[PDB]
C-alpha cells in the first residue's frame, strides 16, 4: 500500500524532473514530501537483509534525481546531503541491488565536487572506494581524478580544458567553482615565478577573455603595473630571513640535550 | 552493511522534526558499531538535546551519552546519561548502562567527599539526577541482600542514611555492626566523618533490643563523650543491670585517658555510685593487676 | 633533649593539629628542635598510619644533616 | 569482604607512592 | 564474551584473530565488524592491552579490506592503541595506520610508520608481511620524493615481488614521463591486484617534479622548449605553468 | 543476583593493574638504590 503509493509518487517526480525544463522549486516541493514517505520504507537500512527490493531501488532512485537537481539550483550543503545518503545505497547494500547507471556518474560528481572545496584528502578516501579497474576505465572517474593530477602537477592548461570535455552535462556546475580557485592559483605562482610579465602576456596565462577583466582582478591582486604594460613582482626580498639568527630557539634546543644528559638520574 | 553512517548523520540538519527523531532512532542501533564518526558530528547531536521543543532531545542525549562513552570522555558521558532520564534504564544489562553507573557512582563520591568538609553554605548542590540514580543502585544491594557492599559505597559517598538503613535491614544487625564497626576504624581516616559514622552507630547499639552496652562505650571513647558514658552508666544502676555497669567500667579503664575517666566522675557526682567509681578512679583495677 | 620529647607529648594523638607545630620544628637550625618534629610526627599520628606523615619521616631520614 | 579488598588496595597502592617517593631521594642523597 | 578473568584476556587475543580468519576465508568479513567492535569495547573498559591491540589491528584490516579508508581513519583518530602491546601487534597496527596516511596524503607520518612496521617485524618469518610493507614504504618513499634504499630490492625474499616497482622507482628517478608511463601500463594490473594502483598514479606528479629538481640542479638558464623535451610535456606552454 | 559487585570488582581490578605497575617500578628502584 505504502510502498506502492511512494512508486506512484515518485514517477510524477521523474516525469516533471525529466521534462526538458524541469521545475526546480516544484520539485523541491516534491522532493521534501517523498523523503517523509521513504521514512516509513526502510529508509537507510541498517544492515539491510533480504528485504523488499522494490524499496531499496526506489529510495536509490530519488536520492539520484534528489542529487542531481541540488546542482541545478546550485547550492553546496544539499549535495552533500543527498549524495552522503545515495554513497549507503551505492556500496552497502549492492549485493541486492544491481549497479546504477547513474551510480557512476554521481560518483563522478562527489569526487568532482570535493576538488571544488579543496578538500583533498577527502578526495582520495572516496576515491578508494571505487574498483581500480573503473578509475582508469569509466569515463565520469577518470576525468575527476585526471584533473586532480592536472591541479597538482600544475596542468593549469588543462584545467581549463577540461570544461569543454567534461563527461556529463551534470558536470558544469562544480568546474566553474575550481576554475575560480585555479584563477588566483595560476597567479599566485607568477608573483614568486616572474619577476615581470607584460600585460597581455599574462591575458592566456590567467585565461581572461576581455582586457577589462585583468584590471578589476589586478587592483583586488594589488598589482601595481608599470608603465611599459608590465607587472613588477620584488617581493622575494622577504627571504626566509636568515638576517636573524634564532637564538632562543637554538638555546632552547641546546638546554634540551643538557637535560637529556643529567636529568636522567 | 550501513558502512557508513554519514547519510544518517546526514539526516540532522533538516528542518523537519520528523527527519530528525527518524535519524536518532537509527544511529542508537549503530552506535555501537560506528561511533567513530558520530564522534565528529555529535555538536550536531548535543544541540539537539540543547533544545527545549524537540520532542527526541531526551532520545539526542541517550545517544550522545553512548557516543561519549564509546569515546573515553566518561565525564561527557554520564552528563548526557543523566540527560536522557527514563530512558536510561538502570535495570539493563548492556556494558554501556553498567559502565556509566559506575562512572556515575565515582563522580557522584567525589563530589559528596568534596561536600563532606566543605561548609554548609558553600556546600554545591549535588544535581538530583545524579542523586536518584545512585538512590536506585543503593536500593539494588537490599533488594538483592547484598548488605555489605551497600555498606562501603555509603560511607564512600558519606551518606549515613542510607548506612543506617543498611544495617537495621539487614538480617544479620550484630554481624553488621561489628563488620561497620571494624571498617570504621580500619579503614577511616577521617576523622570528622568517622565520628559521625560512630554518632549514628551509637544510635543503632541504642535501639537493639538487647542494647549491647559494651561496644557503645568503646564507640563513646573515641568520640571523646564523658556525658554521654555517664548518662548511659548511671540510667543502668537504676535499671538495676548492676553487672554490666561493672563490666563497663573496666572497659573504660582499660582503654580511655584519665581526663575522659575524670569528667565521668564529676558528673557521677552530680552507694554503688562510690563503688563505681572505684574502678573508674583505678586504685581497684591496679590491686587485681598487681595482684596477678 | 628532654623539650624535644617533652614538646611532642604535649600534641599526642592530635592529629592534623599538629601541622602548625610539627612544619615549625622540621624547619629548625637547631638539631635537637628537629628531632621534636619527628616525635611529634610519631604522637600526633600514632596509629593513624597516614602516610603524609611517613613521608615526612622518610624524607628527613634519607636526606638530613643530623644522625640523630 | 568486597568493601575490604578494595580498601586495602586502595592504602597499599598509597603506601607504594610512598615508597617509591623515597627511594627516588635516598638514591639522590645516596651519590650525595 | 561471558567470562571476565585476566589470564584468558591472553588467549582471548589469540582467539579473536583466527576468528577473524575463519570468516576471512569465508568471504564475509562485516558480520565481525559488529563482533571486534562491541569486544574491543569490553577490553578497551577492562584496560586488557592484549586483546584491545589485537581487536584494533583486527578492525583495521577489516576496514581496510573493503577501503574503509575513512571509517578507519576515525577509529585510529580516537582509540588510542596500547603501547605495552606484542612487537607483532604493533608491526600491524603501524602497517594498517601508515597505508591509512599514505592514501590521506600524510606521506611524512606514513613513511615514518611502515619503516617502524619493518623494524618491528620478525627477523627470520613473516616474509609476506614484510613484502607487503616494503612494497607500500616505496611507494610513499617516491611520494615523498625521496629515493627507496637499494639494498631492499637484493634480498633473495623481496627480489622478484619487488620488481615492478624497481622498475617504477628507477622510472621515477630519472624524472620523465615517457618511462614512467611504460611502466604504469606494463604493470597496472600487477599494482591493481597489489593495493598500490591509487598511489601509484599520483607518482606521476613526482616524476615531474624530480624531473624539474634535475632540470635546476644542473642548468643555470635553460629553454622551456627544452624542458619539455627533458620531462617528455606536451608543450613548452605546458612546462611554462609547471 | 548482584549489587555493585560488578562495579567493586571493576574498582579492585582497576588498582590491582596500577598496583602490580609499581611494585614493578618500585623493585626495579630498589635494586638501583641497593647497589
Amino acid at each position: 500500500a505504502v510502498l506502492q503509493a511512494a512508486t506512484g509518487m515518485y514517477e510524477q517526480l521523474k516525469g516533471e524532473w525529466n521534462r526538458k525544463s524541469p521545475n526546480l522549486s516544484k520539485c523541491g516541493e516534491e522532493l521534501g514530501r517523498l523523503k517523509l514517505v521513504l521514512l516509513e520504507l526502510n529508509f537507510l537500512p541498517t544492515t539491510g537483509t533480504k528485504l523488499t527490493k522494490q524499496q531499496l531501488i526506489l529510495a536509490r532512485d530519488i536520492l539520484e534525481i534528489g542529487a542531481q537537481w541540488s546542482i541545478l539550483r546550485k547550492d553546496i550543503p544539499s549535495f552533500e546531503r543527498y549524495m552522503a545518503q545515495l554513497k549507503c545505497y551505492y556500496f552497502d547494500y549492492k549485493e541486492q541491488l544491481p549497479e546504477s547507471a547513474y551510480m557512476h556518474q554521481l560518483l563522478g560528481l562527489n569526487l568532482l565536487f570535493l576538488l571544488s572545496q579543496n578538500r583533498v584528502a577527502e578526495f582520495h578516501t572516496e576515491l578508494e572506494r571505487l574498483p581500480a579497474k573503473d578509475i582508469q576505465t569509466n569515463v565520469y572517474i577518470k576525468h575527476p581524478v585526471s584533473l586532480e593530477q592536472y591541479l597538482m602537477e600544475g596542468s593549469y592548461n588543462k584545467v581549463f580544458l577540461a570544461k569543454g570535455n567534461i563527461p556529463a552535462e551534470s558536470y558544469t556546475f562544480f568546474i566553474d567553482i575550481l576554475l575560480d580557485t585555479i584563477r588566483d592559483e595560476i597567479a599566485g605562482c607568477i608573483e614568486k615565478a616572474y619577476e615581470k610579465i607584460l600585460f597581455t602576456e599574462a591575458t592566456r596565462i590567467l585565461f581572461f577573455n576581455t582586457p577589462k577583466k585583468m584590471t578589476d582582478y589586478a587592483k583586488k591582486r594589488g598589482w601595481v603595473l608599470g608603465p611599459n604594460n608590465y607587472y613588477s613582482f620584488a617581493s622575494q626580498q622577504q627571504k626566509p630571513e636568515d638576517t636573524t639568527i634564532p637564538s632562543t630557539e637554538l638555546a632552547k634546543q641546546v638546554i634540551e640535550y643538557a637535560r637529556q644528559l643529567e636529568m636522567i638520574v | 552493511m550501513i558502512t557508513s553512517a554519514a547519510g544518517i548523520i546526514s539526516l540532522l540538519d533538516e528542518d523537519e522534526p520528523q527527519l530528525k527523531e527518524f535519524a536518532l532512532h537509527k544511529l542508537n542501533a549503530v552506535v555501537n558499531d560506528f561511533w567513530a564518526e558520530i564522534s565528529e558530528s555529535v555538536d550536531k547531536i548535543e544541540v539537539l538535546y540543547e533544545d527545549e521543543g524537540f520532542r527526541s532531545r531526551q532520545f539526542a542525549a541517550l545517544v550522545a551519552s553512548k557516543v561519549f562513552y564509546h569515546l573515553g570522555a566518561f565525564e561527557e558521558s554520564l552528563n548526557y546519561a543523566l540527560g536522557a532520564g527514563d530512558l536510561f534504564n538502570v535495570n539493563d544489562n548492556s556494558e554501556y548502562v553498567e559502565t556509566i553507573i559506575a562512572k556515575c557512582i565515582d563522580h557522584y563520591t567525589k563530589q559528596c567527599v568534596e561536600n563532606a568538609d566543605l561548609p554548609e553554605g558553600e556546600k554545591k548542590p549535588i544535581d538530583q539526577r545524579l542523586e536518584g540514580i545512585v538512590n536506585k543502585m543503593f536500593q539494588r544491594c537490599l533488594d538483592d541482600h547484598k548488605y555489605k557492599q551497600a555498606i562501603g559505597i555509603a560511607l564512600e559517598t558519606r551518606r549515613l542514611d542510607v548506612f543506617e538503613k543498611t544495617i537495621l535491614e539487614s538480617n544479620d544487625v550484630p554481624g553488621m555492626l561489628a563488620y561497620s564497626l571494624k571498617l570504621c576504624m580500619s579503614l577511616m581516616q577521617n576523622k570528622q566523618f568517622r565520628n559521625k559514622v560512630l554518632r549514628v552507630l551509637v544510635k543503632i547499639y541504642m535501639n537493639l533490643e538487647k542494647p549491647d552496652f559494651i561496644n557503645v562505650c568503646q564507640c563513646l571513647i573515641f568520640l571523646d563523650d564523658p556525658q554521654a558514658v555517664s548518662d548511659i552508666l548511671e540510667k543502668l544502676v537504676k535499671e538495676d543491670n548492676l553487672l554490666m555497669a561493672y563490666q563497663i567500667c573496666f572497659d573504660l579503664y582499660e582503654s580511655a585517658s584519665q581526663q575522659f575517666l575524670s569528667s565521668v566522675i564529676q558528673n557521677l557526682r552530680t552507694d554503688q555510685t562510690l563503688k563505681m567509681i572505684k574502678i573508674l578512679s583505678g586504685e581497684m583495677a591496679i590491686e587485681l593487676h598487681l595482684q596477678f | 633533649r628532654g623539650l624535644a620529647v617533652g614538646i611532642a607529648l604535649v600534641m599526642y594523638g592530635r592529629m592534623e593539629e599538629a601541622d602548625a607545630l610539627i612544619e615549625s620544628l622540621c624547619r629548625d637550625k637547631d638539631p635537637i628542635l628537629r628531632r621534636s618534629g619527628m616525635y611529634t610526627v610519631a604522637m600526633a599520628y600514632c596509629g593513624s598510619g597516614n602516610n603524609k606523615a611517613i613521608r615526612r619521616l622518610l624524607h628527613v631520614a634519607v636526606s638530613d644533616v643530623n644522625d640523630d | 569482604d568486597l568493601y575490604s579488598r578494595y580498601k586495602k588496595l586502595q592504602q597499599e597502592l598509597e603506601f607504594l607512592e610512598v615508597q617509591e617517593e623515597y627511594i627516588k631521594d635516598e638514591q639522590k642523597n645516596l651519590k650525595k | 564474551s561471558t567470562q571476565n578473568r585476566r589470564a584468558l584476556d591472553l588467549v582471548a587475543a589469540k582467539c579473536y584473530y583466527y576468528h577473524a580468519r575463519v570468516y576471512e576465508f569465508l568471504d564475509k568479513l562485516d558480520v565481525v565488524r559488529s563482533f571486534l567492535h562491541a569486544r574491543l569495547r569490553t577490553a578497551t573498559l577492562r584496560h586488557d592491552a592484549d586483546g584491545q591491540a589485537t581487536l584494533l589491528n583486527l578492525l583495521l584490516r577489516n576496514y581496510l579490506h573493503y577501503s574503509l579508508y575513512d571509517q578507519a581513519e576515525k577509529l585510529v583518530s580516537k582509540s588510542v592503541f596500547p603501547e605495552q602491546a606484542n612487537n607483532n601487534e604493533w608491526a600491524r597496527y603501524l602497517y594498517y595506520t601508515g597505508r591509512i596516511k599514505a592514501i590521506q596524503l600524510e606521506y611524512s607520518e606514513a613513511r615514518r610508520t611502515m619503516t617502524n612496521a619493518l623494524r618491528k617485524a620478525p627477523q627470520h618469518t613473516a616474509v609476506g608481511f614484510k613484502q607487503t610493507v616494503h612494497k607500500l614504504l616505496i611507494v610513499v618513499e617516491l611520494l615523498l620524493g625521496e629515493i627507496p634504499d637499494r639494498l631492499q630490492f637484493r634480498q633473495p625474499s623481496l627480489k622478484r615481488s619487488l620488481m615492478p616497482y624497481f622498475l617504477l622507482t628507477q622510472a621515477v628517478r630519472t624524472g620523465n614521463l615517457a618511462k614512467f608511463n611504460q611502466v604504469l601500463d606494463q604493470f597496472g594490473e600487477k599494482f591493481q591486484a597489489d593495493g598500490t594502483y591509487t598511489l601509484i598514479i599520483r607518482l606521476r606528479h613526482n616524476v615531474i617534479k624530480t624531473g624539474v629538481r634535475m632540470i635546476s640542479l644542473s642548468y643555470s638558464r635553460i629553454s622551456l622548449a627544452d624542458i619539455a623535451q627533458k620531462l617528455q610535456l606536451d608543450s613548452p606552454e605546458d612546462a611554462e605553468f609547471i | 543476583g548482584s549489587g555493585l559487585r560488578q562495579y567493586y570488582l571493576s574498582k579492585i581490578e582497576e588498582l590491582q593493574l596500577i598496583v602490580n605497575d609499581k611494585s614493578q617500578n618500585l623493585r626495579r628502584l630498589q635494586a638501583q638504590r641497593n647497589e
